[PDB]
């Protein structure tokens, strides 16, 4: 009894024709997805630190299946339908071994915007931290770490692509919360980016307003194939 | 090794979009809001002829 | 302030790290002195709570 | 049956020990088989294969389940996959091919025996999950409908049958630990999980329905025995330098 | 001595040991070396050999010869060989390359390791005896005068040397049990006393003299290691199937 097995076949008909996924359409239907996802919203002046220099905005743990999925009245689209294609589709396998792109929009600011990746940072927070309640150590700009300064006067969303550095065989997606191994802090995560403002002056009055979207790569893989977790209906939720 | 690349700019004229007049024999680049990336254009058949525009 | 070694300082530079390690002992005597070591590499262990010769 | 002996029952042999079967099985394998060839890449020591030891066939665990306990999705054993550690005190063991070293790695084959009547019906399935106790929905991924969607074998009672379920080696070290590093903080470091690979789930597929006679057997017995195909050892130490703890279980 | 290093160390490297030496050696072979051919011949089921771990050079005892001591035949150890089982109580160990297994044999090498002054003078003979136990006049050829006489190496102290002592195996099973079977009668079925081929010697061929300062050392420590060529086991049983029991030291 193989995933696939058919004991006793009794088909009356002969098989549809066979289209290729893109005739009566024009693009080719396989499970891959480049298309990009939110992942975050707002930020204003009080949630920074004190002395906001070289202290980043926003801690983001980098997850293939995305982030923990928090309901708001602020935010509809996490609310009145699920979380995007992406973590669904993590949601039926077991292991990643690829980068993922992040496509950054910062829109309240005209002025520089930088962004630090932290590969060997273990992932312990299923949700984005920012400012003061930031944990202290973190959300500081590091010297040596993959990064990318942006002037929001040229160009105001980050394009950058974030790298495989994980000292393991595989890439653990679907990593529970809150209560540890040594293969949930260092073997689940791409580690976490950092967003900060090159300068220390105060927040604009109206605020920032700062949506991460991110895609999947190529050199990443769903390896192995698991059993489907019991899913939600969008459409039954008003009731 | 990060060579460096001393090769004068080009001057370059900054424009909103591409023409708004021009119908035929030219290209019209465009951001296709579809999942693949490149010249894509609809399947066909005898049930459906060609455009009857002449 | 910490001497570091070669191998210490380049590899706090990196993340990860992997590989064999040298460990060279230069002893203080002469001919007179006479003696012998157990030197052991133990995996999966980091203090010597459980440490014994035996 | 038709013979002055039973009919012919295919046997199945490896390195010192034999195993009977009667009936045709039921398999599946839980991810492409294939040739370890990182693993020589996480240890600069040579490793160790005991083909006589590990190769064998080994019976762990038989369990039991009756009419009145059997529901749908009735979990019948719920374990963390590969942990066959028995003793005394609720305390791996030096009795069988089990080695007390650091480190380790295999592929797994599971054999389920279960005997009935000519007139019980029901149906078991044995299914197996790769590290489904680090996922955040493991509870949740318990039922029947979710375990029919992975690697799985399914075992009818109105006929007697067996099963076998390969489980190549899958996992992010490549080298799983036979005992504890616990000497770390939760922030960093935490505690490793000595050898879990996964979760392997048997469960009532169809309630064990029996005749409604008093003097007809109630209950039915489900054993199971498991293998390696190939092993091998990197880790050497003194089978006390490390400890092991007592094992951690995980039901829901 | 003449470099900014010390002078070159020659080395001898098995499975997962190395051991280092700075002189020449001491040797001999117990018997005529060769290959087991009637082995095959006492036991149906296959043999097992475990290059990696019996190969191994181990060290197990180090035992310390002072002046005041030091008598011409005062031995310094005295064991049954091969015995080498270490246990927190009395109690063969699984924290080493040791198996709880019924039947075993190897051919076996010993080496003894002696680290003195360039002003000491004294010699050791280390030798062994065949069953050794079992015979009629074994507390009488215990001097030194009949050491000469039995396959031994000599260790002098007035040069720092080290010696090897070759131990083919010797047996009238030709499998010796690692384990007892004590379900038998004085007159017949005796109790078999468990890996007993012979008794290993090291006594004092001239007494240990040191120089007659205070601040000079006394004492010497007479290190030993033993390995196995190779090792074939035939009886697979549980852990503890079977027991162990005190051994039963032999001294005269």
């Amino acid at each position: 009894t193989p995933n696939v097995m058919q004991p006793t076949p009794l088909l009356p008909t002969t098989n549809d024709g066979r289209v290729t996924f893109g005739e009566a359409f024009n693009d080719l239907k396989d499970l891959a997805r480049r298309y990009q996802l939110y992942w975050e919203g707002t930020i204003l002046e009080g949630n920074l630190r004190a002395i906001r220099r070289n202290s980043a905005l926003v801690q983001l743990p980098l997850y293939p299946h995305g982030l923990r999925i928090q309901p708001d009245v602020n935010n509809p689209i996490w609310n009145i339908m699920r979380d995007g294609h992406i973590p669904v589709i993590s949601s039926g396998f077991r292991y990643f071994r690829g980068g993922l792109r992040l496509r950054i929009v910062v829109e309240g600011l005209n002025s520089c915007v930088w962004v630090q990746h932290h590969p060997d940072r273990p992932s312990i927070f299923s949700r984005p931290i920012i400012g003061r309640y930031i944990a202290a150590k973190d959300a500081y700009r590091n010297h040596a770490y993959a990064a990318y300064v942006q002037n929001m006067s040229v160009n105001r969303t980050i394009e950058v692509e974030v790298p495989f550095y994980q000292p393991g065989l595989y890439g653990m997606l679907n990593a529970s919360d809150n209560n540890t191994s040594f293969d949930r802090l260092r073997f689940t995560g791409l580690g976490d980016l950092l967003i900060g403002i090159e300068g220390e002056q105060p927040i604009p009055k109206e605020g920032i307003e700062i949506s991460v979207y991110y895609s999947i790569a190529d050199d990443f893989s769903f390896n192995i194939f698991c059993g489907f977790p019991p899913m939600v209906y969008c459409d039954e939720t008003y009731s | 090794d990060n060579p460096p690349d001393p090769t004068p700019a080009k001057f370059f004229v900054p424009i909103p979009s591409h023409s708004w007049a021009h119908g035929t024999n030219t290209s019209e680049p465009t951001n296709t809001l579809r999942l693949d990336g490149g010249v894509v254009g609809v399947g066909r058949s005898d049930d459906i002829g060609t455009s009857d525009t002449a | 302030q910490y001497y570091l070694p070669p191998i210490s300082v380049v590899s706090s530079l990196y993340a990860y790290t992997r590989g064999s390690i040298k460990y060279k002992f230069l002893f203080g005597n002469n001919p007179r002195h006479n003696a012998r070591l157990l030197v052991a590499y133990i995996p999966g262990i980091s203090s010597d709570n459980r440490l014994t010769l035996e | 049956m038709d013979r002055p002996e039973g009919s012919e029952e295919r046997t199945v042999q490896t390195s010192n020990v034999v195993l009977g079967e009667t009936n045709i099985e039921s398999q599946d394998i839980a991810s492409k088989e294939y040739s370890p060839t990182w693993d020589r890449l996480a240890s600069s020591e040579v490793s160790d294969e005991y083909p006589m030891l590990t190769d064998r066939w080994l019976f762990w665990k038989s369990v039991k389940w009756e009419v009145n306990d059997s529901a749908f999705g009735k979990m019948l054993v719920q374990e963390k996959f590969p942990q066959s550690w028995v003793q005394m005190d609720v305390n791996i063991p030096n009795f069988i091919p089990f080695n007390i070293h650091q480190y380790m790695r295999a592929d797994f084959e599971v054999k389920i025996y279960v005997n009935p009547n000519d007139f019980v019906s029901g149906w078991l399935i044995m299914a197996f999950l790769y590290q489904g106790s680090e996922m955040f929905d493991y509870k949740l991924r318990r039922n029947p409908a979710a375990l029919m969607q992975m690697p799985h074998v399914l075992v009818n009672v109105g006929a007697a049958n067996e099963a076998t379920l390969k489980i190549p080696y899958r996992y992010v070290r490549p080298f799983m630990r036979c005992k504890d590093i616990l000497r770390g903080d939760n922030l960093i470091t935490g505690v490793t999980e000595p050898l879990n690979m996964g979760v392997l789930f048997v469960e009532v597929l169809i309630p064990f329905r029996t005749s409604a006679a008093s003097s007809a057997p109630k209950s039915l017995d489900v054993s199971l025995f498991v293998k390696m195909t190939n092993a091998k050892f990197t880790g050497m130490v003194d089978g006390s330098i490390a400890l092991l703890s007592k094992p951690i279980a995980l039901p829901e």
